[PDB]
């Protein structure tokens, strides 16, 4: 148990950094496509000119 | 993994109190049965002085 529990331990940490990790690709995911969403609108910005 | 060695941990603690009860119960025995021959040491010794 107590050698078991260290390799759970491990794994309880390992899967909390891999947890930060992924809310950074989450956030990171986000804000680029949050960017899209200017960007597309800077599509029909450009053409907005002809009715 | 763990669950397993708790059965077995689990498992030796009872298993280990029978037997260290059970233990207890001849050691108590046994001290009743020295008590008595503290007394029969007594009376032998108490006999003896009369005979002297």
């Amino acid at each position: 148990q107590s050698r078991g529990i260290d390799q759970v331990g491990l794994a309880v940490a390992e899967m909390d950094r891999v947890t930060q990790q992924n809310a950074a690709l989450v956030e990171e995911s986000a804000a680029a496509a949050a960017a899209l969403e200017e960007q597309a609108s800077r599509l029909t910005e450009a053409v907005a000119v002809f009715r | 993994q763990l669950t397993a060695t708790v059965k077995q941990n689990a498992e030796n603690a009872r298993q280990a109190s029978h037997l260290a009860l059970s233990a207890s119960e001849t050691a108590q025995r046994g001290g009743k049965v020295v008590d008595n021959v503290v007394q029969t040491m007594r009376d032998i010794s108490t006999s003896s002085q009369k005979i002297a």
